[PDB]
Formats: structure tokens, sequence, C-alpha cells
RNA sequence: AUCGAAUCGCCACCUACAAGACUGGAGCUUGCUCCCUCGAAGGCGCCAAGUAUAUUCAUGAUCACAAGACA
RNA sequence: UUAGGGAUAUGUGGCGUCAAAACUUAUGGGCUCAUUCUCGAUACGUGAAAAGGGUGUUGGUGGAUAAAUCCACCGGCCCCGAAAAUGGAUGACGCUUAAGCCCAAUUAGUGAUUGCCCAUUAUUCCUUUGGUAAGGGCGGAAACAAAUGGAGAAAGUGUAGCCCUUCCGAUGUA
RNA sequence: GGCCAGAACCAGCCCUACUGCAUUAUCCUGUCGGGGAUCAAAAUCCGGCGGGCAACGAAGUGCAAGAAUCUUGGGUCUUGG
């Protein structure tokens, strides 16, 4: 229904769905697990913070292909995630050639509140909260081909 | 397993002419992969017996016997092979099975195994499902028991081939490589 | 042989439904010259700069019944000196 | 042991798409095949099972051969074998085998925090008993050693050499 | 073999740590010759490093007499006009073991050398293999599950000791020892093994209860 | 000291041993019954040294040999 | 049966290692044990063998007698017959709960009717070349400087082939 | 940027899922009589007689044409965007 032209439109997958705690493939915070946010518009690329306090992953985007939606998830409605917007994350160009913006900052700061407030008051929050703390990793013997997430 | 050999009842005859217009219909029971070997096999006895080829005849039916429900049974299978030298050879043998497809396919991998006979050369006279007391074969009597018992030794025992390995820790289930 | 195609035989990954899995996923044959070259992010993380190389391809279909995979590299065969050699199986292109 | 296959013996699917499900030999075909059926299991209608994929439990109920539906299950809850071998070790480890089959990630997190959990308190209990009584290697060295150490600590001249290097530290 | 000066010295200037690579021990024992010699053949080509111990153990199937008739016509071939540099007939049990994993290796490539050089075969188990880890076995190629047990088999070892292998004793004497010195080994540190199963037993009433429920689920309590 | 490398499980609980016509233990009835620790796990490791109240992680800006490797 | 390349299928032949494929498949059935040319395992290729024999084992057929026997007679596999000159050839190793032989499957009495691997073959895609080739267009369409959409358009055997579209064939000694 | 790599979408292909129709009877039951074997049975087996769908994950029997759109299958560094 929705144009292809259109902001809205999207084919991303059911799992990949806003709240869905998602591990990490690659990238600098690879085997961390983070919390999928949203997706941002024209078919864009998942925005993931699972709390940086809890695994150090700040708000940032990933492709969809490069994590694994599980299917535990957290009640993100009452997440803004409104003021994470394609601009958020456009840099201006340089010319002829940590430290983090304080936009960037309050930003991360306000939607991470948020998050963990709504870890905390979902049930087995603190068996959660102690999940997105955790690596995976492939070790010798595991067979992830015939895991189920 | 299933059994290869499926029950095939052929119902047919020769093609209606001036000098045969009433001709006989002729029932024919075969064990066969499928029903294009049984007709194969049906218009050649039809041949054999009754002079009628397959170009002049016609068949009526080629359906599937369904098989009785499963039971431990004795099935007296009246069985026939050829033999360059030995000419036509007929035989009865026992055996213990669920069903009469299954029997006669026991039947043509004992006839194959023992005798070098294929499924060709070999025709199937009568099966049919005797009490234990008719059972001549003491290999076969053996199973009347009313208490047979036994344990199962010398069992090769393989693994789920998901969990099957090629090392494994000598006293331990820890596979190395798999 | 036809050095187009390469078999790859993955840990743990014994069945063809177990190599059905794989298909699509990213394949990495690292391996190391004699001289520093360049590199992905030679200015931007002059870290990772090192004698250290990588070739990818991509697992195209099982092989057998036992779970092995057939693998096209990017552009150009694998060499053969990298048989019996150590190979990196991805798990991206996610699809879970 | 060995178990025998007789008329009413309880057997245990090795292989194949009734893996790890439980009959009762209902008849005895020939050397190689059975007849298994189990009233309480959906899957597990009268049927042929190969002797091969058949695993004989310590468990047999009174049935006679090609015994009815009705007396079998009659004979089942009379002798109650499903109830006994669902009290075992084995049919436990099927059941927990499944549930790792059809476990999570988070399931998997769990029972990770649960087994580290184990292990931290089998490591607190080991090292109280260890410090009364040593298994350890280095709980026994140490009781090698302190005898030795204390006769050779004992002398005016390590006393001294003691003193004077510690009162520099 | 042994290490160069030079070697010693870089890994010296380096300031690494001991290092041993991954290397898979296979207990020979009561093994099936050829399965077994196809088995590590395969994983020698497949780049694995294996060393193999009490290859003095692996069966052949049939009679001895059988099978020293079938080693004495392998010996009856030599090179007539110059038998130095004709057939080489090896008589220890591990040599018989890499000559028949070499039978099935591309020993005239270089990748076939490098995989027949990646084996390492013993009698007995050596003091250097003992401590290393845990040993393996290859269910495919085990006796118990390739041989009818009421046909007769033979024991390398004893096919070997009439065809011209000397240390069939020595063999023997040292595998005593080394059987007799971990059987002490074992009688001892019973007491530790027996510590941590109850330090495991007396862990689940310490753990939290929720745990403990995961881990009854699991199977693991 | 060149030298940048490829390699990505640790253990001082596996790293003893034997058997499959058996190898938890009884009974006599000898294939069934009974008992047991119930006959289908080497131990850890996988991000709070432990299951909770924590806590630093960004800009390395969406994949790239893990930009690192004394477990 | 052969333009030069890809993908996907097959054929003959195979799936213990060499060597791709059953990481030695089945939750198929029997038969076979073979001590110095060392059982057997590839048709063609006696490119190795008979006549004759066996109280080896396991199947038939017709008799006889009464705790089941024994009497003749036919299969099957194995064994004896069966001796040559360089050391040697199932293909090498090896295999005998076959990796041998006869039969039958395709994930196995569960719920239907394609296990897998290899061609200069098949199907399809791209490019070339040549047709007993098949068609279109070819009366410049109107507009339109630079600084700051573009070019070309040949009535044509053969060219950098006038351009476009379509189909089919393509190995080869003298 | 006429380089390298990754994700999106198009179109065309190429793979997979998802199944309906017809059959059954030498069959399925019950009940009598035999017959069988047991400690007694039961069953295998054979006759009557009365029913009937073994029933759709019944059957390994014939043929299947089910828009991968509903219901973001997969692949295309095997095509061109
Ligand atoms: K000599
Ligand atoms: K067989
Ligand atoms: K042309
Ligand atoms: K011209
Ligand atoms: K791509
Ligand atoms: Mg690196
Ligand atoms: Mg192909
Ligand atoms: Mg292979
Ligand atoms: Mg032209
Ligand atoms: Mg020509």
């Amino acid at each position: 229904k929705v144009s292809r032209k259109s902001p809205e439109y999207t084919t991303l997958r059911k799992s990949c769905a806003p709240g869905a705690i998602a591990i990490i493939l690659a990238g600098r915070f690879r085997g961390r697990r983070a919390v999928i946010l949203k997706q941002l518009p024209h078919n864009g690329p998942l925005v993931v913070s699972g709390p940086m306090k809890y695994n150090g992953v700040p708000i940032r985007r990933i492709d969809s292909r490069y994590v694994i939606a599980t299917s535990t998830t957290v009640d993100i409605s009452s997440v803004d995630t409104a003021p994470i917007t394609a601009e958020v994350f456009q840099r201006p160009k340089a010319e002829k050639p940590t430290l983090v913006s304080d936009a960037r900052a309050q930003l991360q700061k306000k939607i991470d509140a948020a998050l963990i407030a709504a870890i905390k008051k979902d049930a087995q929050g603190k068996e959660k909260a102690g999940y997105l703390r955790s690596v995976f990793t492939v070790k010798p013997g595991d067979a992830p081909h015939r895991w189920n997430w | 397993v299933k059994p290869h050999l499926r029950h095939y009842q052929v119902v047919g005859r020769e093609s209606p002419s001036e000098k045969n217009p009433e001709p006989t219909v002729y029932k024919f029971e075969v064990f066969a992969p499928n029903f294009v070997v049984a007709k194969s096999r049906f218009w050649r006895m039809m041949r054999v017996k009754n002079k009628v080829k397959a170009t002049h005849g016609d068949v009526l039916s080629c359906k599937v016997v369904k098989d009785a429900k499963l039971v431990a049974r004795n099935y007296l299978v009246d069985i026939a092979y050829y033999s360059q030298r030995c000419g036509y050879t007929r035989m009865v043998k026992e055996f213990r099975d669920v069903s009469k497809t299954g029997a006669v396919s026991q039947a043509y991998h004992d006839l194959a195994s023992r005798h070098r006979a294929r499924y060709h050369n070999i025709e199937v006279l009568n099966v049919k499902s005797i009490p234990d007391h008719e059972v001549k074969h003491l290999s076969i009597a053996q199973y009347h028991a009313p208490n047979l018992s036994f344990p199962l030794l010398q069992r090769r025992t393989k693994a789920t081939r998901k969990d099957r390995a090629i090392f494994v820790k000598k006293n331990t289930k820890r596979a190395v490589v798999a | 042989q036809t050095k187009q195609t390469a078999l790859v035989r993955v840990e743990n990954v014994n069945t063809r439904e177990d190599a059905t899995w794989y298909v699509g996923k990213r394949v990495c044959y690292v391996y190391h010259g004699k001289k520093v070259k360049r590199c992905v992010r030679w200015s931007k993380a002059p870290a990772r700069r090192s004698t250290t190389r990588a070739l990818w391809g991509r697992v195209t279909r099982p092989h057998g019944n036992a779970g092995m995979m057939r693998v096209k590299f990017n552009g150009a065969s694998v060499p053969a000196s990298a048989i019996g050699r150590r190979i990196r199986v991805y798990l991206y292109p996610s699809q879970i | 042991k060995s178990h025998y296959i007789c008329a009413g013996r309880l057997v245990r699917i090795l292989r194949g798409p009734r893996q790890d499900r439980v009959g009762v030999i209902v008849d005895i075909v020939d050397a190689n095949r059975v007849l298994v059926e189990n009233p309480e299991d959906a899957k597990m209608w009268r049927h042929v099972q190969n002797l091969k994929n058949v695993e004989p439990l310590k468990y047999c109920v009174s049935v006679s051969r090609n015994c009815s539906a009705k007396a079998l299950k009659d004979a089942l809850a009379s002798s109650k074998a499903l109830e006994k071998y669902a009290k075992t070790r084995t049919a436990a480890r099927v059941e927990a085998k499944k549930a790792c089959a059809v476990s999570t990630d988070f399931e998997r997190y769990q029972l990770r925090v649960a087994r580290r959990s184990r292990a931290h308190w089998a490591r607190k209990v080991f090292d109280e008993k260890d410090a009364k009584t040593p298994v350890s290697w280095h709980k026994v060295a140490l009781k090698k050693m302190l005898k030795k150490a204390a006769k050779m600590d004992s002398t005016e001249g390590a006393k001294r050499r003691m003193q004077k290097a510690i009162a520099a530290r | 073999a042994f290490p160069s000066r030079k070697d010693a010295f870089r890994a010296q200037r380096k300031g690494a740590k001991k290092h041993r690579p991954e290397i898979i021990v296979i207990d020979l024992k009561d093994h099936v010759l050829g399965r077994a010699a196809a088995v590590v053949a395969k994983q020698l080509l497949l780049g694995k490093k294996i060393t193999v111990v009490r290859c003095e153990q692996l069966n052949i199937a049939g009679t001895e007499i059988r099978n020293k008739i079938k080693y004495l016509q392998y010996l009856r071939k030599r090179k007539l006009t110059n038998p130095t540099k004709g057939p080489f007939h090896h008589r220890a049990p591990s040599d018989v073991f890499v000559r028949t994993v070499r039978s099935m290796l591309p020993r005239y490539t270089k990748r076939g050398m490098k995989a027949l050089n990646s084996l390492v075969a013993y009698e007995g188990i050596p003091p250097n293999v003992v401590r290393t880890g845990g040993r393996v076995v290859i269910p495919r190629a085990q006796r118990h599950v390739c041989y009818r047990s009421e046909r007769p088999y033979t024991v390398l070892g004893n096919m070997c000791k009439h065809v011209g292998w000397k240390y069939s004793d020595v063999v023997a004497n040292l595998e005593k020892a080394r059987v007799e010195k971990a059987s002490r080994h074992h009688e001892k540190q019973a007491k530790l093994r027996d510590a941590w199963k109850s330090a495991r037993k007396e862990a689940l009433a310490k753990m939290p209860k929720h745990n403990v429920e995961v881990l009854k689920k699991f199977g693991y309590a």
C-alpha cells in the first residue's frame, strides 16, 4: 500500500521490531547486545542503543543484516524515539584537510534514561539488564545453525 | 522399511472381434513395483497361457490391493524361478511378516540372495496367511512360543546423524572433531 | 578441478540442512604477505596497517549430504596455498 | 543391563521421526522387526519397528502377543510403567535435551548464569573445606613446607635478617 | 627437532611464552587398521595435527598367520638390481601405520607430504604424550563395532614381532610401568576429586533458588 | 633485532584402566524381579569472582584481518 | 559427439582414503572366511581356466521311518583341482557388524511418489562468427550559439561491418 | 572519481515452501460356529451372519493446474537496472 518513494516505506523483517534485543554481529561493538529503537526513513538502517551504561553501545545506526534480532523484547512505547532523526547522524563535510557534540550527548542521555526505566519496569527487568551486559561469542563446539533465538 | 513390491489385480481381456464377440475376462495377481510392470506381466501371462497378445487386447482395470492391518503372521509363498541348468524350480517357503506384499518382497530378496534369481525369472504362484500349527519349518515355528524373548547382542548402535562425530574422547561423550 | 568454486568444511556443520543455513554468508581467508601494503582504513585507522591480508567470498550452495559448502570468492579464485587452511564463515548477512 | 525383547517390553526409539519416544512391544514378527504401540502417545500408534531402532527398558508390562488396544491401555495403566519411567534420570535427560534444543538466547543466558553461580559457590565451598583439610596442590605444598620453614626461620640470624629488611619496607 | 640457538634467542627476544599447537592424540588401541588410517588420512588432509599412540594394539581382521603371510609377501618385493633403494619394509607397528596412512595420501605432492609430516606415531604412550591431554578415539574404526566377534583377528604388535620387530618386550615393559604409575596417581587425587564433587553438591544449597530451578529445568541438578 | 605477520579453549577435576556375548549391586525363577547413587553429560570458561544495588564505554560516525590475543 | 564463456541440470561411471560425492546413508533383506601367483570385488577383456571332487556352510525337491531322524537328488557362495622363469600388482592402500556377492531403497510401516558427485551433452544467459537467413528505419521532426545532454544516421555482398531488432548453425584428415 | 566494498529497492529468470480431486472391500468392524494354543486363555487361521469411511499427518495409489499477491522465502560476484 505504502508507495516505494514515501519515507514510511519499509521491507524490514518482523524480528527487527522496536524493542527487540539484538546481537551485534559486526563493527566495533561486535558480540554486544543492544535494543532496537527504530528504523530510519526510506528503508534506512536500524538505530540501536543498548544502554551505554550496560554494554557501552551508544546511539548508533546499524544495518539489519549485521544483527541477530532475538525474540526477547523490551517495551519501548515509553521511550520517545522521535528526536532520533536521519539528520542526527549526518555530519558537515571537511574542506581540504572522546569528542561528542552536546546535542548528541543530550540525546543519548535523555533516550538512555527512558530506556533504562523501561527495562526496570518490565518483568524480568533485572535478568534482562544483565542479559544486555553479556557478550555473545562463538565457542568451540557451538552450532548456531541449530539454535533458536 | 515398506515393501518394494505392490499387490496389483490386473483385469483384462482380448479385444472383441467377429470370431470372439464376448471374450473371456481374466483377473491376474501380480506383485510389481508399478502398474506398468504389472500390465507387462499380465500381458506376458496372457500371451503364454491364453495366446492373447497385448496388441489385440485391452485392460479393464489395473488397480492395487490394499494391505490388511499390520499383524505378525506366517505367510506361505508358493514361488517358482528359472535357471539355465536347472530349468524351472518351484518351491514353497514360509515367512514371518506383517503383510502379503512384505512377505512376497522378502521372498524375492531371499531368492535373489540364495539362488541368484532376478525379478523377471520369478513367478509367484500363491501367497497366503497360514496358521501357527501348519508351519513346517522350525526356523519359522520358533516364533510361535507364547513367551518368546531374547536380548539384543552385538548391536552397532549409530548416533543421530546430527550428533555423529569423527573424534570422541576415550571414555567421555565429548566430541573433538564433529 | 575448476578453481572458480571452492569447498569449505565448517566445524559442527555435518548435514546438508546445516549447510543450507550458511548459504549467502560471507567467507574470509586471512593470510599474510611479506610487505605492508594498503588496506581498508589505511588513513582512518593506522593501527590496521599490517602484512595481514584477507580474501572475501560468499557461500553459494551446499555440497553433498555431509555439510560441505561451495564458496565463490570475489572476482578471483582462492589460492591453492589456502588448501587445508583456516577459513572464517561469518554470521552475516543475517536472516534471523 | 541388557533387557530381553519380549511382548510388553518398554522400548525407546533410537533414531527416526519417532526418536526419543517410548513404546510397548506388542508382537514379535521375526529376528529383525517388532510391533510397537503406546496408547498414551499421539504419534505412537501400532507400527512396525526394526529391532536396531529400539532400546529395551527395565519395565515390562503383562500382555499377550497381538494384544488389543484396550488390553494394552489397561496393562499400562495398572503397571504404571510410564509413571515409573518418567522418574528416572535418562527420561529427565531426554526432556532436558528437548528443552535445550528449543531454548532461546535468553534461556541460554539464564542457564549460563545458573552454571556460573553454581561454579562460584562450589569454589567457595571447596576453599572453605581445603583451608581445613588440604587437598589442593597449593595447600598440600604449604602444609609440607610449613614445618621446614618454621624450623629454618626460628634461627636468630633469620629473625634479625627479617626485622632488618622489613624495617626498610 | 632440537631448536636452534637462533630460534631460542629470538624467542627470548620476543618474550613470548611456551607454545603448543592444537594436536589431537588418538589412543589407537583396539582400532581397525585400515579404517583408522583412512579417517586419519582425511583429517590430515584437512589440516589437522595428529599424534597416534598405542600403534602396537591396532587390529586386523583374519588370523595372525594369514596376516603374517601377507606381510611376508610384502617383504618378498625388492629391487633385484639394487635391494638398497628398493622398497623398505619397516617392522614397527607405528611404521606400519604410517605406511598405511601414506598409501592413503598423495605422497608425491608437497601438499601430501605436509599432510604426512603432520602425523606422529608411537608404540604405547610416551612421557611427552601422557600428560598432554585427554586421548580420543574413532568410533567409526573401533573393533567392537567393526568386527563380528566370532571371527578371529590379529594384534598388530603380535603380527609385527614375528616379522622382525625387536622392541615388543621393551614396549610391553614400558607400558606396564606407565599403567602402574598412572594407576598410582589416579589412586591419589581421589580425595581431590571427591572434594570437588562434594563442593558441587553443597553449592546447590547456597546458590539462589531460581538458579537451582533453571539448573533442574535444563537437567544439571 | 629485524619482525608487521597466518593461527582465535582453558584446566593442578579430561589428561588411569578394562569391557561390549558388558562394566551399579542383589536374588533365583535365568529373564524376570528387587534395591540403589536409578545406569544418557570430564570440570570450567562466554563480561558485577556472581546473579544484584552496580558501573567507564560514543566521533573508531553502518560491512571490512578482532583497530587485540598472557584466559 | 566439439564457436567462447557462466549458471543450472543430467549421461556413462561412481559416493572408505588416494579422489568430487553416504563426514564409512537407512530407522533394508540375505549369502560368504578364502595360510607365500597371498578369497572376492571393471562388462568389452579365456585381458585365466575346465573335466572331476568336498561329512565347508545354507537353500530347495522327491521318498522313508519314528523322538525327531536318514535316503537319494538339485541349487548358492566358499574350498580342492590349479606348475615358470627381474620384485609386483582388484588400481594403490586396505576392507571381512565389507569398503565382497545377489537383491532393494533414498532419509524410511510418519503420513506418498528428485539422497549425492563428476561431461566440450541438455536447458538457459552473455558475446562472436556465418546464413538458402527473417524483419524494421533511411523525404534529417519541431525546436535548440558560446561563456556554461552529447553524438551519429552510408538505399548498403564484402570495411572501424549504414543503423536497429529477430532466428538458426558453428569440431574435422585429404 | 571511470576505484573498492556494503546494504536498499526494480524487471526478468532460477530454486524452494504451501494441495486438491479420484480410488480402496482380498479391506474395516461386531457376532456366532469351527479351529488352535495354553494352567486357563487370547491370538495366528477358516467359515456363516450383521454393519461399515482403517479416513485426510488414512493409505507411501492414480492424477494434480495450489498467482512466494494476500502471507516483506531464498538466490543472482550466474543477467540487466
Ligand atoms: K632377504
Ligand atoms: K547388509
Ligand atoms: K549477425
Ligand atoms: K557495400
Ligand atoms: K552487495
Ligand atoms: Mg589483526
Ligand atoms: Mg554443477
Ligand atoms: Mg572425499
Ligand atoms: Mg551494416
Ligand atoms: Mg570448420
